[PDB]
């Protein structure tokens, strides 16, 4: 049967702006065809790391949903975003279950998202009195107590404001330069499987 | 919760928000080094005071968590550097009159210009003024008069300047815990808290001495060597029982001897080892000499240069429509970017320095995954000594002929090796007695140990007790002699050069008992090792975490600074110079024999 309506991929790893690590964006994709040949196949990717599934085998599998996640963190901090991992990523900004079936496409973003004098635009949590649920949201920005005091609001000694900005210059190493990560999470549900891969010939 | 808890949190909280204030600031300073414009300065001197007032706040700060309720050695090393007050536990007024004393010293030194008396019409700096005279000249009288004028001159206006300054850096260490600035400068050596890797304030100074007692016979060597060559080159006013005379050393201090290898050289007849002919034959562009001193780092194992380095160093002189500092300069802006600002001719002199350079930055790239406060060398000294290492690699005849440079068909004859170490030893022993006699003198005039109506007497006394050097005329105490000299007016610590020496060849004995060299020491080349170039990567990568005694463990498996490796490294023109100085004497007379 002739196919169309292909997903919206375009509008995941094509975004003009990316959301900051501790306001992740979640677009869920269903009822579509997926192709993800065209994302493989491109040499635009440095991290293409699968967990539980393999790529060759993604274009003849069928999945119920798709959730894409799509965040911006430093170049050391892509090894964080893995199962099992330890950071100031993975405790307090984005955390990856264990049983995770998905894969993390990371690419360097030196060219669009540092500027000349510095993008602080973009986020992270630094602080949190316990670590993160696996795919859990916090954009929570009330004042981190690391001493028995009580801050009472205000930001002064002890107490610590959560959301730290990040700095973004085109002269930075590869391991403080933007990297953009989106990562699919695919689950099988009870419901009939509707995100199927493309049928060949 | 826990003290340490609450600490934790202040240094990562710390840690994240220096980082970018420092990369701003060394961009700034960057910005300013190769683009010298008055915009560019107002830009450093704003970015050098948010650093400094965020420095100062965030040591106010810091002061709050109590040190002995810590455990944890990095936490522990971290806010010990934070907590320290600097000049902030002084006044005002009396910071403000420091600061504007160190300033008008740095104009003075800096745009100190003499010239001959009847003739003022035009005159010249010590840059490049002076230096060529001193270190080109023939003339006693001509070298007489320019060493004279230049400390008449930077003495009589720095004499006052340098008694305000003992005394306000006096009372700033003795209101930081103290006993004197010499116990301040001497506290980077300070190991505390770990079991048989301590090292004491004033067990440096007990060090010097004894490190230097054993240099000393090879230096009376080579000084009666320099004396005899002196002594042909000017007949009449060297002495054969006296000290060498102050202005004939072939620089302005005598901080080195590397200028007079022409008057001392022991085989003039054997050619050189100079490779510039052939770099000039073969149009070697100074991006060659960082590649191929990129490939000498890559051949002992340490990672290569990233890209931003290829993209952002200045390793060309810019043009005449824009100005920079020609100073060969490794920089650590931060956040991985790493820089050399080099003015980069082709010589063997700036190929060297290419791979020293390029060592400091090796170092500085070794220790980013060390948090901010302990991203330094674990001592000044290993800093230095890492790229000095590799200028001892890279000079070696083997290392000249591997890269192409040296004919393959070249005789290393035993001649060559005896002036090569020669020239070495007037580069490197040369210093040694200089630097420990002018940081002991500072030690006993910071220590109070010579009153101020006394310095003068002492410290001619010093130096013809230690270095054999004599004064052409008697000074009295309206001269300021040391001040002369480039590191004590700008308030600069002189005993790393001393350590770097000795760490050095402790390095080079190491990695070449590493490598497998089975030869000379001074014949051995560190490349095509992997094993030399983990060892030194032990180390490298520890930074400020651990002691300098524990860092010198993991390379040469000794506690303390060791003097054989210096002397082993010396070995054959020890027995050379023995053997040239059975009819001369050695030894120096501290009287008045030659001249005053
Ligand atoms: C995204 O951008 C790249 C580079 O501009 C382009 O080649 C690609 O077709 C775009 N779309 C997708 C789905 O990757
Ligand atoms: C140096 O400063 C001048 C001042 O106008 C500017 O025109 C030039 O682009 C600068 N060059 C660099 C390399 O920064
Ligand atoms: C000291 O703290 C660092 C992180 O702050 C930690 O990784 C290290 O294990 C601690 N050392 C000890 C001995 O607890
Ligand atoms: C720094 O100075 C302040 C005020 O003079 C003092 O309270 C503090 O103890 C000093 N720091 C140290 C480490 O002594
Ligand atoms: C640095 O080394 C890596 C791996 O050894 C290599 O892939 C890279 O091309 C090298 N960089 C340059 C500029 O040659
Ligand atoms: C160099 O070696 C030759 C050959 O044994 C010897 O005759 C000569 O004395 C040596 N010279 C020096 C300075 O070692
Ligand atoms: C070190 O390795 C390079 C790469 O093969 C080689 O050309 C060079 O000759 C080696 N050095 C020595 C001393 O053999």
């Amino acid at each position: 049967p002739n196919i169309t309506n292909l997903c919206p991929f375009g509008e995941v790893f094509n975004a003009t702006r990316f959301a900051s690590v501790y306001a992740w964006n979640r677009k869920r994709i269903s009822n579509c065809v997926a192709d993800y040949s065209v994302l493989y196949n491109s040499a635009s990717f440095s991290t293409f790391k699968c967990y539980g599934v393999s790529p060759t085998k993604l274009n003849d599998l069928c999945f119920t949903n798709v959730y894409a996640d799509s965040f911006v963190i430093r170049g050391d901090e892509v090894r964080q975003i893995a199962p099992g991992q330890t950071g100031k990523i993975a405790d307090y900004n984005y955390k990856l279950p264990d049983d995770f079936t998905g894969c993390v496409i990371a690419w360097n973003s030196n060219n669009l998202d540092s500027k000349v004098g510095g993008n602080y635009n973009y986020r992270y949590r630094l602080f949190r009195k316990s670590n993160l649920k696996p795919f859990e949201r916090d954009i929570s920005t009330e004042i981190y107590q690391a001493g028995s005091k009580p801050c009472n609001g205000v930001e002064g000694f002890n107490c610590y404001f959560p959301l730290q900005s990040y700095g973004f210059q085109p002269t930075n190493g590869v391991g403080y330069q933007p990297y953009r990560v989106v990562v699919l999470s695919f689950e099988l549900l009870h419901a009939p499987a509707t995100v199927c891969g493309p049928k060949k010939s | 919760s826990t003290i340490e808890e609450q600490a934790k949190t202040f240094l990562d909280k710390f840690n994240h928000e220096a980082e970018d204030l420092f990369y701003q600031s060394s961009l700034a300073s960057w910005n300013y080094n190769t683009n010298i414009t008055e915009e560019n300065v107002q830009n450093m001197n704003n970015a050098g005071d948010k650093w400094s007032a965020f420095l100062k706040e965030q040591s106010t700060l810091a002061q709050m968590y109590p040190l002995q309720e810590i455990q944890n050695l990095t936490v522990k090393l971290q806010l010990q550097a934070l907590q320290q007050n600097g000049s902030s536990v002084l006044s005002e007024d009396k910071s403000k009159r420091l600061n504007t004393i160190l300033n008008t010293m740095s104009t003075i030194y800096s745009t100190g210009k003499v010239c001959n008396p009847d003739n003022p019409q035009e005159c010249l700096l010590l840059e490049p003024g002076l230096n060529e005279i001193m270190a080109n000249s023939l003339d006693y009288n001509e070298r007489l008069w320019a060493w004279e004028s230049w400390r008449s001159e930077v003495g009589k206006q720095l004499r006052p300047l340098y008694e305000e300054y003992v005394v306000l850096k006096n009372e700033m260490a003795r209101a930081n815990h103290y006993e004197d600035y010499g116990d301040y400068w001497r506290g980077d050596y300070e190991v505390n808290g770990v079991d048989g890797y301590d090292y004491s304030r004033g067990q440096l100074i007990e060090d010097v001495e004894h490190t230097f007692e054993e240099i000393k016979p090879l230096y009376e060597h080579l000084h009666a060597y320099v004396r005899a060559k002196l002594m042909n080159a000017y007949p009449s006013y060297i002495s054969p029982i006296g000290c060498l005379p102050a202005h004939l050393l072939g620089d302005m201090w005598g901080r080195f001897w590397t200028n007079l290898y022409s008057l001392t050289v022991p085989f003039g007849q054997k050619p050189n080892i100079d490779v510039t002919d052939a770099m000039v034959d073969q149009a070697w562009d100074a991006q060659r000499i960082f590649k191929e001193a990129e490939k000498f780092f890559v051949s002992v194992g340490l990672p290569n240069m990233t890209q931003g380095f290829w993209e952002n160093s200045m390793l060309t002189d810019p043009g005449n429509v824009q100005k920079a500092v020609c100073h060969p300069t490794a920089w650590d802006l931060g956040k991985g970017d790493f820089r050399i600002l080099m003015c980069t001719k082709v010589t063997m002199d700036d190929f060297l320095t290419a791979h020293h350079e390029m060592g400091h930055i090796q170092y500085d790239m070794a220790y980013a995954a060390q948090p901010f406060l302990l991203r330094n060398g674990a001592n000044e000294g290993f800093h230095e000594a890492v790229g000095e290492i590799m200028s001892l690699s890279a000079a070696t005849p083997k290392h000249l002929k591997s890269i192409g440079l040296l004919s393959p068909d070249f005789q290393e004859d035993n001649e060559t090796e005896i002036n090569f170490l020669l020239k070495q030893a007037l580069t490197i022993v040369g210093t040694l007695p200089f630097t420990y006699m002018l940081e002991k003198w500072r030690w006993m005039v910071f220590k109070g140990e010579i009153p101020k109506d006394q310095w003068m007497k002492k410290w001619w006394e010093m130096k013809r007790e230690i270095v054999g050097v004599v004064e052409p005329v008697p000074h009295d105490e309206t001269y300021c002699d040391p001040a002369s000299l480039f590191h004590v007016s700008n308030d600069y610590s002189f005993i790393r050069y001393y350590t770097r020496t000795l760490y050095q060849f402790q390095f080079q004995e190491a990695l070449c008992q590493a490598a497998k060299h089975e030869g000379p020491l001074h014949k051995c080349d560190i490349s095509n090792s992997t094993e030399a170039g983990q060892k030194l990567f032990n180390m490298l990568r520890l930074g400020k975490s651990e002691p300098w005694t524990l860092a010198l463990e993991n390379v040469v498996g000794a506690k303390n600074m060791n003097v054989r490796p210096l002397l082993n490294y010396f070995e054959p023109l020890f027995t050379w110079l023995k053997d040239q100085n059975k009819n001369s004497f050695v030894g120096w007379s501290t009287d008045w024999s030659p001249y005053a």
